[PDB]
C-alpha cells in the first residue's frame, strides 16, 4: 500500500518549493518549443530531436491534438508530457463534453491541466511534473489563444513565447518580430526563423514538428451532411508543407 | 541525499533512481537486436547458461506476450517476468474490451505509461528492464517498439540493447545508410534471421553455436521462437556462403 | 434452439440450427451458434443470448490469458472455466452450454453444462428446446468411433428432426469439425436436410 | 550511500543491497538440495541436531504443496513457511478455476512473482530463503530453485545453504557421469550421500537427514517422504561413501 | 397529528394546531403542543407520522439554534423556510423519508413583515396569507377566501380563526380536542391561553 | 420507430423514420434517430430515446479517447463490444436497441444489439415497432452484391413500409451511407413524403384579443455600472 | 400517486420572427385542492429561460440547481450560458438521475446572443431532448396544448402576434384541464428586451 | 546499529536486529521449564514478584482441555498469542469436532509471529512460550521463539539462567522420558531441573507454578498450597 | 519504510510556531503587493503583477484579482495555482449557501470557511500548506462593506485598509498615515495607487503591471456592482490620479 501519504514538495526556510524549482530546471534543459499567436490563427512548434537515427521519430509526437480546436507542445520530460496529454484529452470529455455537449474553451482545458499539475505539487507521495506546456486553441467566444503551463500549475496567456533550452534568446527574437497584425503565414514564418536559432543539426520537415490552430478543415471531418459541423481547427503540418516554407525563408 | 533513494528531483532536475535502473538493465551481460523484414520482425538475443546444473530449456529472455506480440527483455529475470506477466494481462484485457488484438505500439505505450508512474510515485521503484516489443501489425506492418525505465518509448527500423548496444547500433546504421530503406528486403524470415545473426557476429566480433543464441520471429498473425535446431540450420546456411 | 456435439474416431463435431426467436417472431434466421473460445475448443450456446455471449466472451478471454502463460488449455480446463461462471452466477443466468474440443493427448471430448452449472462429460450431448424431440432418435443411432462422414450424417439427421418438430429451431444446419487436421466449417441448407 | 538501508532502492551500480543481505541469511542456513531423476525429483535437507532434547524425526522441514509438489529451503525457516503457505493458496486457486493440478513451471512463476513483489517496496523486507521445489506434471519432472531476488530457473540438480559449494560439485559429477539419467532410487541414495558430504562445513553438530521424492513409477507422481527401510538404506549408502 | 392552520394578518402570523394525540382506539392526550420555536421570531407547527414529526421538528430547531449561536444572528423566516424545504426534499428520496408537513410562521424584523410558509413532506414550499395541511383546508378555505383581508388586526385574525375551528368542529368526524393558538409578531411568540 | 441497416458492395447504409411518440401522441415529427458514434461509425436507436442517445454518446466519447490513445481510426467491433458490455451490466434496464454500422481499416460492418447485451451479425437488419413491415420489404428485395444506389433504395423502401403501416413510425426517411475509402454521407430528410397540406383557415388573432392584467419589463441584464 | 400530476400545471414555448415566447399557468395544488395561484414555473438564468412542469418540489429543486450551475458556469467562462449549451446541461443533469429521476417536464426558450437565432427545446423526465422548430408543450394538459398549437401556430409571427397565439393556446388548453389554470404568465423574448404579461382568466 | 530501527531491515550480514532484541526480552524473563514422558507433559515456572507487597506474576496459561503454555518475556504478548491459540483450538473443536494437534498449534504460532517480522510498523512479539499438550499422538512439548521458530522437544527451559535446567534435562533425558503413569515423579524431575537455575532465592509456595496434561488428565495449573508437596 | 522521507509538515517548533506556515509566509512576502481599502461608499482592490513581459497577453490575464460571486472578490498574494484551488472551493461554498438558504452568503461566513480549510492543512494530513494570503472585498446587508485577510495559518482578521505580499510594513505605514474613516471610494482609489507607487520594487508604476477592482453601490439603487478594470481603464486612472 502506498504509505507515502505526506507531501514530497514542501516550503524551505527561504519560502522556496524546492521540487518545483527543480522541475523547472528539468524544463530548462529540455528542447526548445514555442508558440505564436496571429490574428487568424496560432502556431506551435518544436524540434524533433531524434534519440538515434534508427528511431522512427514520426512515431514520437511532441505536438498533440487535445480537442479538435486545441493542441499542445512541451519542453522537459517527454514521458510526463505523454501522460498529461492522455489525462487532458480525457478531462476535456469527463468534466466538460459529457456535461455541455461541446468541447471546452481553451482557457478552461488549460485550467484543468493546470489543476492536475498543481496537485502533483501538494498531494501525498508524488513529485511535480517535469514539463512546461504551451497550449494553443480556438473557441467561439474567446477566439484564438495561447497559454503556458508550468510545473507549479501556474498558467499565463501569451501573444508569443518560448520555453526550454533557448527560450531567453527566442523570446527576445519574438519581441522584435511580433505585432497585432500578423496573419497565420507570417507567424509560421517567424516560428521557423526563431526555431532555426536553437537548432544545431539538420533543419527540415523531418526534424521540425509544427502545428497550427486556424480555419476549420471540413476535409478532415470524416463525414458530410451536418451544416454546423465544419471540421477541426487543429492541423499538424506535413514534412513537405514545412519544407515548402523553408525555401521562402 | 534522500533525493537519491526515491524518485524525486535532484537539484539538477535529475531522477537518480531512474538512472540507476538503467544501470541494472545491463546486469545480465546479454545483448539483443531486432530487425524488420518485408513481412516479419526478427529479434535475437545472446543466451548464456553459465551453470551446468541449469536446465537450459528454461533459460530465456524472450516472451510470447500474445499470439501476435513477442517481447525481449534486457535486465534481471525477476523484473523481466514481472513485466511479461503484466504485458500478457494487458493484451488479453485489451482484446476483451475493444474486440481486437492489442497493437504492438499500443502495448509499448501502455507499459511505458506504467513505467512513467513508477518515476513519479515514490512508493514504487522503477523496473530495471528495457522491453523490446515486436510484431507484424495488421495496420502498421512489421513493428519494433522499445520501452525503458524512464517511461520513454519509440518505434524503430531496427534496434539493439545491452552492454554492447553501441557497436551493434553503429553496424546496423551503416547497413541502412547503404541500403537506404527501412527494412531488410528479404522474402523469407529465415533469411531475415540469418541477416540478424550475421550482423551481430560482425558487430560483437564473436562466433555463435546453436546454444549461444535465442531467436524470436513475428509474422502475420503469429510470434514464435526458434528451437536450437532451427537455429543450427540458420548457422549452417551462414557458414556455407 | 437445437444444438449437439458428438465425439468420433478422429475428434469431435459440433452442430446447431440457426434460428433465434423473440416469441413467435424469428429475429435472426441465420444465427451462428457455434462459438470459438480457443483454436480447437468450441461451444454451442442455448438459453439467454445475452448471457451465453457474455459467458463465452469471458471464457475466451480466460483461455487467451491461460495460453499466454501456460500453453494450450485442455478441453476439461475450458469446461471448468465455463462451469465456474455458470455455477457461481446461477441466480442471474439462463445458460445451457455444450463444450467440445480436440487435444492430441485426449482427442475429441464433449462436456455439457446444463442450467444449474453442473458439468457432465459425455460421448455426445444434445441441448436446446429442440433436443427433447430427438432423445429417442439419438440414443438409438449413436455409436462410438464413427467415421467423419457417419458423424456428419448422424448430426444432420438428428438436427433435421429437431428442426422439424421444434418451432424455435430452424434455418441452416451449421457444423464445426475438430480433428488433428484442423478446423472445418460445414453448412447444410433446408432443401437438403428437409428431404432426409 | 545509505542505499542499503531501505528495500527497493537502487544503488549507483544498479543493485538492491537489501536483497543481497537476504542472501546472507540464506548462506547461513543448513544445506538443502534437489536432484531431478528420470521420472521425478528428490529433495533432501540437513537438519542440525542442536541438542539431545530435539525429538528425532519430529521437526519436519520439507513441505508438500497440493499433492504433487515438494518444497525445501534454507535460511529463515519462518520465511520459507510463509512462502509455502502462499504457494498452497496459488495451487488451490489454480486447481479451482482450471481443474487440473498446477503445472510445475506455472507454480514456479507464482512463487517467483510473489518473492519478486517483496523487492518492489520499502514497506516490506525480502525473503530470507532460497527454495528448491518441484515435482511431476503432465510434461514430466521439473526441479526449480528460487532466490530472494525472485530469480528462478529450472535445474538438473540444485543446492543452497552453508554446504552449497560442496553439494554443487557433487551434483556436477552426477550430471557428467549420467547423461542418460538417474533412477529415482539412485537419486535418493545420491541425495543422502551429498548431504553427508556437505555436512563438513557444519561438522560442529550432528545432524538428521530428511529426504522426499515424487516419481511417476515410484510414488505415482505424488510427493512422499522417504521413511523406514528405504531411508536407512540411503543413510547406510551415505555412511559408506564418507568412509 | 391532525389539524394545523395558519393565517398571516397585518402585523403577525397566527398558528392554530389541534391538541389531540390518538393511538388508534384511544385519545392518549388532549393537551399536545404541535409546535417548536426555531428562533425568537420564528415558529413551526407540524403534523404527519408518529415519532417522525417531533424528531424532525427538534432536529430543525437544533440546527437553527446552532446557526443563531455561530453567527450571533437570527435568520430571516424566508431563509429558515428554505433550509427546512431542502431537508424535506432530501428526505423524500431517502431510505425512509420523514412523513412530516409543516407551517412556518415568522416575523421578519428587517422588512417588518409577518410571513407564513406552507411546506409538505415532499419539500413543496409555498408562501401564503393563510394555509393548512391535511383535510383542514377543505373545511376552512372557503371561509378564509371570503373574510380574509391583508390589513386585518390580530384580533380579527383570531375571530376568523374561531369561525374556521367552529366549522371544523361541526363537519369533521374526528374529535381533535380544540386547538392551541400562538401569535408571532415583532415582540416574538406568545400563546393565546383561552380558545 | 422503424430502423434498418443494409450492407452493399463497398459499404453499409442505415436508415430511420423521424417520428417520436409519447404513448399515442406524436411528441416530435422530425426526430433525428441516426446517431454518430464516430465519423464513420453511425447507429440508429429504438426503445427508450434517452438511453439510445446517452449510450451512443458515452461509447462515442470513449471511442474517441481510445482513438487518440491508439493513434488508430475507431473500429465498429470496438463500439459493439463496449456497447454490449455496458448494456449487459445494466441487465436490460438501459432500454437501448441499436443497429450499428460503419467502415474502418478492417472493412465494412453491420450489427444489431439488444438492450440486455446480445448482438448479431447480418447483411440486412431492422429494429423498432416498424421492424416487421421493414423486414417484409428486405426479405422480398434483398440480394447479394447490391450497389450503393440499390442499397439506399432498399433501405428507404423498408423505412417507408414502416412509415405507412406502423402507427409507431411516420414522417420522413433519414439515411446515412458509409462507403469504404470515403467520408460517411449523412442524408437528413432524404425523403419527405408527409408534408402537411395547407389549412382551410388562418388562426392569427386580432391584436388585443387576449385580456391582460399586468405588463412589466424583465431585467435579463447583469447589475449595471454607475 | 402519479408524481407528474399531483400538483398540476402547464408550460408552452413557441418561436416567432426574431423572437420566442414561453408561458405557464400559475396553479399549484394537492390533487383536487387548489393551494396557490402564484406558483410561477418559468425561471431565467441570464437571457436563457426555463419552464418546468410536474412535481412542484422537483420544479423548485431544479431551478435552484440550475441557478447554482449557471452561476458557476458564468464565473468560470466569463460569459452568460447560451440556450443550446444550457439545453445540453439540463439533459446531462436529468440523465444523471436515470434510475431515480426528477418528475418534471422542462422547457427551454431563448435567443442565442451571438447568432440572434431563436431557440426552444423540451425534455422528458430523463433528459431526452425534443428540439422543435415551432413549439414545445409540457404538463397535465399537454394533449390539449398539442391540439391548440398544431392549429393556431404559423411560422414567423411578429412578437405581438406570437403573444396572442401563445396566450390563446395556453388559456384554452388550461380550461380543459382540472389541474391547470388559476392565472397565467407569458414572456415575449427578443434579443434585448423581454416583456412579461399576466393574463386574466377564469378562476375555477 | 544503522540496521536496527525496524523489523523490515536486514543488516549487511543478514541479521534482523529488532527480532534479536525481542529475543533479548525473553532472556530477562523469569525461568520456566518444560519436559514430558510418553503419558504426561509438565510445565514448571518460577514466578517473579515486584516486591514483598506484590503478587507473583502468573506464567502459565490454559489454551484448551488438552493444551496450555508457559511464558517468559513480555506478558501482554503472551496474552495475545495464547488468546489466538484458544481461538484456534476452539475453531478446530467447533468446526471439525477435532482437538487441535499440538504440532499444528506450533505451525500456527510460527506463522502468526512471522508476519510481525517482515512488515513496516509492526514489532516482533517479545515473549517465548513452552507449549505442552496431549493429543492423538501422545504427549508433546514445544518451544516458541518470536523469530517464529517453533521446535518439538522432550524437554527445555527458557528465561534467565535457563541454561542450567537445560543441561540437567540433557543428562536426565533417558530417565525422565520413561516416567510413564507417574505424574508426581515427572513433576519432581521438573522441579529438580528448574532448581539448576536458581540463585539467591529458592522455590517457595507463592514462587512456584506447575502445570500438567496427559493421558487422562485435563490441562490443570497448580499454585499456592497445591505445590507445597513438591517444595 | 516511508517515515524516513516524511518532513512532518504539521509540527510545532520549540517556540510554539508552525514551521511550514512561517516558511509559506516567507514565500508570500516575495509576491506582488496587493492592497484593499474600505470606504463608506465602496471598496478598492489594487495589486501589482509580478515582473511582466511585453509579450504577455494582459487583457486576457488574471493573476491577482478574482470574483467569488457578484458581491465578493479576492486579491491574491502567493502561489497562483494554490490560490485557484481555494478560489474554486469558495465559489462552490457560496453557491451551496445560496441554494440552501436562498440568500447570498454573508462575507464573513465565506471567509471563515476558506480559513478553516487552510487551518486543516496545518493540523492534520501531513501535506504542505497553501502558499497564499487573500484579501477579501465584499458586501452583504448585515455589515455592509467589509475587508478581510487570511493567510496560510487559516487566521483571518477584518480591516479598513490592508496590504499583503511584498513590502507590507512600508505599505501599512503609508495607509495608516493617510487613511481616514469618512474617506470615499475615489479617495481610496488614489491612496491605493499612491501607496503601490511608493512601495513597488519596479522603476515606475504603469498600467501593464497592475490589476484593479472596485466594489461600489454605484450600481443603481440599493445594489452592488463589481468592476474588474480593463487595461485601458487602469491606464486612465493612473493619468487621472497623476501617477503617469
Ligand atoms: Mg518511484
Ligand atoms: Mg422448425
Ligand atoms: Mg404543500
Ligand atoms: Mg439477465
Ligand atoms: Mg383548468
Ligand atoms: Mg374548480
Ligand atoms: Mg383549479
Amino acid at each position: 500500500t502506498d504509505r507515502y501519504s505526506f507531501s514530497l514538495t514542501t516550503f524551505s526556510p527561504s519560502g522556496k518549493l524546492g521540487q518545483i524549482d527543480y522541475a523547472l530546471t528539468a524544463v530548462k534543459q529540455g528542447v526548445t518549443s514555442l508558440g505564436i499567436k496571429a490574428t487568424n490563427g496560432v502556431v506551435i512548434a518544436t524540434e524533433k530531436k531524434s534519440s538515434s537515427p534508427l528511431a522512427m521519430s514520426e512515431t514520437l509526437s511532441k505536438v498533440s491534438l487535445l480537442t479538435p480546436d486545441i493542441g499542445a507542445v512541451y519542453s522537459g520530460m517527454g514521458p510526463d508530457y505523454r501522460v498529461l496529454v492522455d489525462k487532458s484529452r480525457k478531462v476535456a470529455h469527463t468534466s466538460y463534453k459529457r456535461i455541455y455537449g461541446e468541447y471546452p474553451p481553451t482557457k478552461l482545458l488549460v485550467s484543468e491541466v493546470a489543476k492536475i499539475m498543481q496537485e502533483a505539487t501538494q498531494s501525498g507521495g508524488v513529485r511535480p511534473f517535469g514539463v512546461s506546456l504551451l497550449i494553443a486553441g480556438h473557441d467561439e467566444f474567446n477566439g484564438f489563444s495561447l497559454y503556458q503551463v508550468d510545473p507549479s500549475g501556474s498558467y499565463f496567456p501569451w501573444k508569443a513565447t518560448a520555453i526550454g533550452k533557448g527560450s531567453v534568446a527566442a523570446k527576445t527574437f519574438l519581441e522584435k518580430r511580433w505585432n497585432d497584425e500578423l496573419e497565420l503565414e507570417d507567424a509560421i514564418h517567424i516560428a521557423l526563423l526563431t526555431l532555426k536559432e536553437s537548432v544545431e543539426g539538420e533543419f527540415n520537415g523531418d526534424t521540425i514538428e509544427l502545428a497550427i490552430i486556424g480555419d476549420e478543415n471540413p476535409d478532415l471531418l470524416g463525414y458530410t451532411g451536418i451544416p454546423t459541423d465544419k471540421g477541426p481547427r487543429f492541423r499538424k503540418l506535413t514534412s513537405q508543407e514545412i519544407n515548402d516554407r523553408l525555401e521562402a525563408l | 541525499g534522500y533525493d537519491r533513494h526515491i524518485t524525486i528531483f535532484s537539484p539538477e532536475g535529475r531522477l537518480y533512481q531512474v538512472e540507476y535502473a538503467f544501470k541494472a538493465t545491463n546486469q545480465t551481460n546479454i545483448n539483443s537486436l531486432a530487425v524488420r523484414g518485408k513481412d516479419c520482425t526478427v529479434v535475437i538475443s545472446q543466451k548464456k547458461v553459465p551453470d551446468k546444473l541449469l536446465d537450459p530449456t528454461t533459460v530465456s529472455y524472450i516472451f510470447c506476450i500474445s499470439r501476435t506480440i513477442g517481447m525481449v527483455v534486457n535486465g534481471p529475470i525477476p523484473d523481466a517476468r514481472n513485466a511479461a506477466l503484466r504485458a500478457k494481462a494487458e493484451a488479453a484485457e485489451f482484446r476483451y474490451k475493444y474486440g481486437y488484438d492489442m497493437p504492438c505500439d499500443v502495448l509499448a505505450k501502455r507499459m511505458a505509461n506504467l513505467s512513467q508512474i513508477y518515476t513519479q510515485r515514490a512508493y514504487m521503484r522503477p523496473l530495471g528492464v528495457i522491453l523490446t516489443f515486436v510484431s507484424v501489425d495488421e495496420e502498421l506492418g512489421p513493428s519494433i517498439y522499445k520501452t525503458d525505465p524512464a517511461g520513454y518509448y519509440v518505434g524503430y527500423k531496427a534496434t539493439a540493447t545491452g552492454p554492447k548496444q553501441q557497436e551493434i547500433t553503429t553496424n546496423l546504421e551503416n547497413h541502412f545508410k547503404k541500403s537506404k530503406i527501412d527494412h531488410i528486403n528479404e522474402e523469407s524470415w529465415e533469411k531475415v534471421v540469418e541477416f540478424a545473426i550475421t550482423h551481430m557476429i560482425d558487430a560483437l566480433g564473436t562466433e555463435f553455436s546453436k546454444n549461444d543464441l535465442e531467436v524470436g520471429v513475428a509474422t502475420k498473425d503469429k510470434f514464435f521462437t526458434l528451437s536450437a535446431e532451427n537455429i543450427e540450420e540458420r548457422l549452417v546456411a551462414i557458414a556455407e556462403q | 434452439t437445437s444444438i449437439m456435439a458428438v465425439t468420433f474416431k478422429d475428434g469431435v463435431i459440433l452442430g446447431a440450427d440457426s434460428r433465434t426467436t423473440t416469441g413467435a417472431y424469428i429475429a435472426n434466421r441465420v444465427t451462428d451458434k457455434l462459438t470459438r473460445v480457443h483454436d480447437k475448443i468450441w461451444c454451442c450456446r442455448s438459453g439467454s443470448a445475452a448471457d451465453t455471449q457474455a459467458i463465452a466472451d469471458i471464457v475466451q478471454y480466460h483461455l487467451e490469458l491461460y495460453t499466454s502463460q501456460y500453453g494450450t488449455p485442455s478441453t476439461e480446463t475450458a469446461a471448468s472455466v465455463f462451469k465456474e461462471l455458470c455455477y457461481e452466477n446461477k441466480d442471474n443466468l439462463t445458460a445451457g452450454i455444450i463444450v467440445a474440443g480436440y487435444d492430441d493427448k485426449n482427442k475429441g471430448e464433449v462436456y455439457t453444462i446444463p442450467l444449474g452449472g453442473s458439468v457432465h462429460k459425455l460421448p455426445y450431448a444434445i441441448a436446446g428446446s429442440g433436443s427433447t424431440f430427438i432423445y429417442g432418435y439419438c440414443d438409438k443411432n449413436f455409436r462410438e468411433n464413427m467415421s467423419k462422414e457417419e458423424t456428419v450424417d448422424f448430426i444432420k439427421h438428428s438436427l433435421s428432426q429437431a428442426i422439424k418438430w421444434d418451432g424455435s429451431s430452424g434455418g441452416v444446419i451449421r457444423m464445426v469439425v475438430l480433428t488433428a487436421a484442423g478446423v472445418e466449417r460445414l453448412i447444410f441448407y433446408p432443401d437438403e436436410y428437409e428431404q432426409l | 550511500t545509505g542505499y542499503d538501508l531501505s528495500n527497493s532502492v537502487f544503488s549507483p551500480d544498479g543493485r538492491n543491497f537489501q536483497v543481497e543481505y537476504a542472501v546472507k541469511a540464506v548462506e547461513n542456513g543448513t544445506t538443502s538440495i534437489g536432484i531431478k531423476c528420470n521420472d521425478g525429483v528428490v529433495f533432501a535437507v540437513e537438519k542440525l541436531i542442536t541438542s539431545k532434547l530435539l525429538v528425532p524425526q519430529k521437526n519436519v522441514k520439507i513441505q508438500v504443496v497440493d499433492r504433487h509438489i515438494g518444497c525445501v529451503y534454507s535460511g529463515l525457516i519462518p520465511d520459507g513457511r510463509h512462502l509455502v503457505n502462499r504457494g498452497r493458496e496459488e495451487a488451490a486457486s489454480f486447481k479451482k478455476l482450471y481443474k487440473t493440478p498446477i503445472p510445475i513451471p506455472a507454480f514456479a512463476d507464482r512463487l517467483g512473482q510473489y518473492v519478486q513483489a517483496h523487492t518492489l517496496y520499502n514497506s516490506v523486507r525480502p525473503f530470507g530463503v532460497s527454495t528448491i521445489f518441484g515435482g511431476v506434471d503432465k510434461n514430466g519432472a521439473h526441479l526449480y530453485m528460487l532466490e530472494p531476488s525472485g530469480s528462478y530457473w529450472g535445474y538438473k540438480g540444485a543446492a543452497t545453504g552453508k554446504g552449497r559449494q560442496s553439494a554443487k560439485a557433487e551434483l556436477e559429477k552426477l550430471v557428467d557421469h549420467h547423461p542418460e539419467g538417474l533412477s529415482a532410487r539412485e537419486a535418493v541414495k545420491q541425495a543422502a550421500k551429498i548431504i553427508y558430504l556437505a555436512h563438513e562445513d557444519n561438522k560442529e553438530k550432528d545432524f538428521e537427514l530428511e529426504i522426499s521424492w515424487c516419481s511417476l513409477s515410484e510414488t505415482n507422481g505424488l510427493h512422499k517422504f522417504v521413511k523406514g527401510d528405504l531411508l536407512q538404506e540411503a543413510i547406510d549408502f551415505a555412511q559408506k561413501e564418507i568412509n | 397529528m391532525d389539524i394545523i392552520l395558519g393565517i398571516r394578518v397585518q402585523d403577525s402570523v397566527i398558528l392554530a394546531s389541534s391538541k389531540a394525540v390518538t393511538r388508534g382506539i384511544s385519545v392518549l392526550k388532549d393537551s399536545d403542543d404541535k409546535t417548536r420555536q426555531l428562533s425568537p421570531h420564528t415558529l413551526m407547527s407540524f403534523a404527519g407520522e408518529a415519532g417522525d414529526t417531533v424528531q424532525f421538528a427538534e432536529y430543525i430547531q437544533a440546527n437553527i439554534q446552532l446557526y443563531s449561536i455561530r453567527e450571533d444572528y437570527e435568520l430571516s423566516p424566508q431563509a429558515v423556510s428554505s433550509f427546512v424545504r431542502q431537508e424535506l426534499a432530501k428526505s423524500i428520496r431517502s431510505r425512509r423519508p420523514y412523513q412530516v408537513n409543516v407551517l412556518i410562521g415568522g416575523y421578519d424584523k428587517k422588512k417588518n413583515k409577518p410571513e407564513l410558509y406552507q411546506i409538505d413532506y415532499l419539500g413543496t414550499k409555498v408562501e401564503l396569507p393563510y394555509g393548512a395541511h391535511g383535510y383542514s383546508g377543505f373545511y376552512t378555505f372557503s371561509l378564509l377566501d371570503h373574510h380574509y383581508r391583508p390589513d386585518m388586526t390580530t384580533e380579527e385574525g383570531l375571530d376568523l380563526l374561531k369561525l374556521c375551528v367552529q366549522e371544523l368542529e361541526k363537519r369533521m368526524p374526528m374529535d381533535f380536542k380544540g386547538v392551541i393558538v400562538k401569535i408571532v409578531d415583532k415582540d416574538g411568540i406568545r400563546q393565546v391561553d383561552d380558545f | 420507430t422503424t430502423i434498418v441497416g443494409v450492407k452493399f458492395n463497398n459499404g453499409v447504409v442505415i436508415a430511420a423514420d423521424t417520428r417520436s411518440t409519447q404513448g399515442p401522441i406524436v411528441a416530435d415529427k422530425n426526430c433525428a434517430k441516426l446517431h454518430r458514434i464516430s465519423p464513420k461509425i453511425w447507429c440508429a436507436g429504438a426503445g427508450t430515446a434517452a438511453d439510445t442517445e446517452a449510450v451512443t454518446q458515452l461509447i462515442g466519447s470513449n471511442i474517441e479517447l481510445h482513438s487518440l490513445y491508439t493513434s488508430r481510426e475507431p473500429r465498429v467491433v470496438s463500439a459493439l463490444q463496449m456497447l454490449k458490455q455496458h448494456l449487459f451490466k445494466y441487465q436490460g434496464h438501459i432500454g437501448a436497441y441499436l443497429i450499428v454500422a460503419g467502415v474502418d481499416p478492417t472493412g465494412s460492418h453491420l450489427f444489431s444489439i439488444h438492450a440486455h447485451g446480445s448482438t448479431d451479425v447480418g447483411y440486412y437488419l431492422s429494429l423498432g415497432s416498424g421492424s416487421l413491415a421493414a423486414m417484409a420489404v428486405l426479405e422480398s428485395h434483398w440480394k447479394q452484391d447490391l450497389t450503393k444506389e440499390e442499397a439506399i433504395k432498399l433501405a428507404s423502401d423498408a423505412i417507408q413500409a414502416g412509415i405507412w403501416n406502423d402507427l409507431g413510425s411516420g414522417s420522413n426517411v433519414d439515411v446515412c451511407v458509409m462507403e469504404i475509402g470515403k467520408d460517411a454521407e449523412y442524408l437528413r430528410n432524404y425523403l419527405t413524403p408527409n408534408v402537411r397540406e395547407e389549412k382551410q383557415k388562418s388562426y392569427k388573432f386580432p391584436r388585443g384579443t387576449t385580456a391582460v392584467l399586468k405588463e412589466s419589463i424583465v431585467n435579463i441584464c447583469d447589475i449595471q455600472e454607475e | 400517486s402519479d408524481p407528474s400530476s399531483i400538483n398540476g400545471g402547464i408550460v408552452v414555448a413557441m418561436t416567432g420572427k426574431d423572437c420566442v415566447a414561453i408561458a405557464c399557468d400559475l396553479r399549484l395544488g394537492s390533487q383536487s385542492l387548489g393551494v396557490s395561484n402564484k406558483f410561477e414555473k418559468i425561471f431565467h438564468y441570464g437571457h436563457v429561460f426555463l419552464g418546468i412542469t410536474g412535481l412542484a418540489t422537483d420544479v423548485t429543486t431544479l431551478n435552484e440547481m440550475f441557478r447554482y450551475k449557471t452561476n458557476l458556469y458564468k464565473l468560470k467562462e466569463e460569459r452568460a450560458i447560451e440556450p443550446e449549451t444550457f439545453t445540453q446541461l439540463v439533459s446531462s443533469s436529468l440523465y444523471e438521475r436515470r434510475f431515480g429521476p426528477y418528475f418534471v417536464g422542462p422547457v427551454v426558450a431563448g435567443i442565442n446572443s451571438k447568432s440572434g437565432k431563436p431557440f426552444i427545446a423540451g425534455f422528458d423526465l430523463i433528459g431526452c431532448i425534443d428540439e422543435a422548430k415551432d413549439f414545445i408543450v409540457s404538463g397535465t394538459a399537454s394533449d390539449q396544448l398539442f391540439g391548440m398549437c398544431e392549429s393556431l401556430y404559423e411560422p414567423n409571427l411578429e412578437p405581438e402576434d406570437l403573444f396572442e397565439t401563445i396566450s390563446q393556446a395556453l388559456l384554452n388548453a388550461a380550461d380543459r384541464d382540472a389541474l391547470s389554470g388559476w392565472g397565467a404568465v407569458v414572456y415575449i423574448i427578443k434579443k434585448d428586451e423581454v416583456v412579461k404579461r399576466y393574463l386574466k382568466m377564469r378562476q375555477d | 546499529n544503522n540496521y536496527d530501527g525496524d523489523t523490515v531491515t536486514f543488516s549487511p550480514t543478514g541479521r534482523l536486529f529488532q527480532v534479536e532484541y525481542a529475543l533479548e526480552a525473553i532472556k530477562q524473563g523469569s525461568v520456566t521449564v518444560g519436559l514430558r514422558s510418553n503419558t504426561h507433559a509438565v510445565l514448571v515456572a518460577l514466578k517473579r514478584n515486584a516486591d514483598e507487597l506484590s503478587s507473583y506474576q502468573k506464567k502459565i496459561i490454559k489454551c484448551d482441555e488438552h493444551m496450555g503454555l508457559s511464558l517468559a518475556g513480555l506478558a501482554p504478548d503472551a496474552r495475545v498469542l495464547s488468546n489466538y491459540l484458544r481461538q484456534q483450538c476452539n475453531y478446530s473443536s467447533l468446526v471439525f469436532n477435532r482437538k487441535l494437534a499440538v504440532e499444528r498449534a506450533g505451525h500456527l504460532l510460527c506463522d502468526k509471529a512471522q508476519k510481525n517480522t517482515q512488515s513496516y510498523g509492526g514489532r516482533p512479539y517479545g515473549v517465548g512460550l513452552l507449549i505442552i499438550g496431549y493429543d492423538k499422538s501422545g504427549a508433546h512439548l514445544l518451544e516458541f521463539q518470536p523469530s517464529g521458530n517453533v521446535t518439538e522437544l522432550y524437554g527445555t527451559a527458557i528465561g534467565a539462567r535457563s541454561q542450567g535446567a537445560k543441561t540437567y534435562l540433557e543428562r536426565t533425558l533417558d530417565t525422565f522420558i520413561k516416567i510413564d503413569g507417574n505424574p508426581d515423579e515427572l513433576i519432581k524431575a521438573g522441579v529438580e531441573a528448574i532448581s539448576q537455575s536458581l540463585r539467591d532465592e529458592s522455590l517457595t509456595v507463592d514462587n512456584l507454578s506447575i502445570a500438567i496434561v496427559g493421558k487422562d488428565t485435563p490441562f490443570t495449573i497448580y499454585d499456592g498450597e497445591a505445590v507445597a508437596k513438591y517444595i | 519504510g516511508s517515515r524516513r522521507y516524511d518532513s512532518r509538515t504539521t509540527i510545532f517548533s520549540p517556540e510554539g510556531r508552525l514551521y511550514q506556515v512561517e516558511y509559506a509566509l516567507e514565500s508570500i512576502s516575495h509576491a506582488g503587493t496587493a492592497i484593499g481599502i474600505m470606504a463608506s461608499d465602496g471598496i478598492v482592490l489594487a495589486a501589482e503583477r509580478k515582473v511582466t513581459s511585453t509579450l504577455l497577453e494582459q487583457d486576457t490575464s488574471t493573476e491577482k484579482l478574482y470574483k467569488l460571486n457578484d458581491k465578493i472578490a479576492v486579491a491574491v498574494a502567493g502561489l497562483t495555482a494554490d490560490a485557484e484551488i481555494l478560489i474554486n472551493t469558495a465559489r462552490i461554498h457560496a453557491q451551496n449557501y445560496l441554494k440552501t438558504y436562498n440568500e447570498d452568503i454573508p462575507v464573513e461566513i465565506l471567509v471563515r470557511r476558506l480559513s478553516d480549510i487552510k487551518q486543516g492543512y496545518t493540523q492534520h494530513g501531513g501535506l504542505r500548506p497553501f502558499g497564499v494570503s487573500f484579501i477579501y472585498a465584499g458586501y452583504d446587508d448585515r455589515y455592509g462593506y467589509q475587508l478581510y485577510t487570511s493567510n496560510p495559518s487559516g487566521n483571518y482578521t477584518g480591516w479598513k485598509a490592508i496590504s499583503v505580499g511584498a513590502n507590507t510594513s512600508a505599505a501599512q505605514t503609508l495607509l495608516q498615515m493617510d487613511y481616514k474613516d469618512d474617506m470615499k471610494v475615489d479617495d481610496a482609489i488614489e491612496l491605493a495607487l499612491k501607496t503601490l507607487s511608493k512601495t513597488t520594487d519596479s522603476s515606475a508604476l504603469t498600467y501593464d503591471r497592475l490589476e484593479f477592482a472596485t466594489i461600489r453601490k454605484g450600481a443603481n439603487d440599493g445594489e452592488v456592482y463589481q468592476k474588474i478594470f480593463k487595461p485601458q481603464e487602469i491606464k486612465d486612472i493612473l493619468v487621472k490620479t497623476g501617477i503617469t
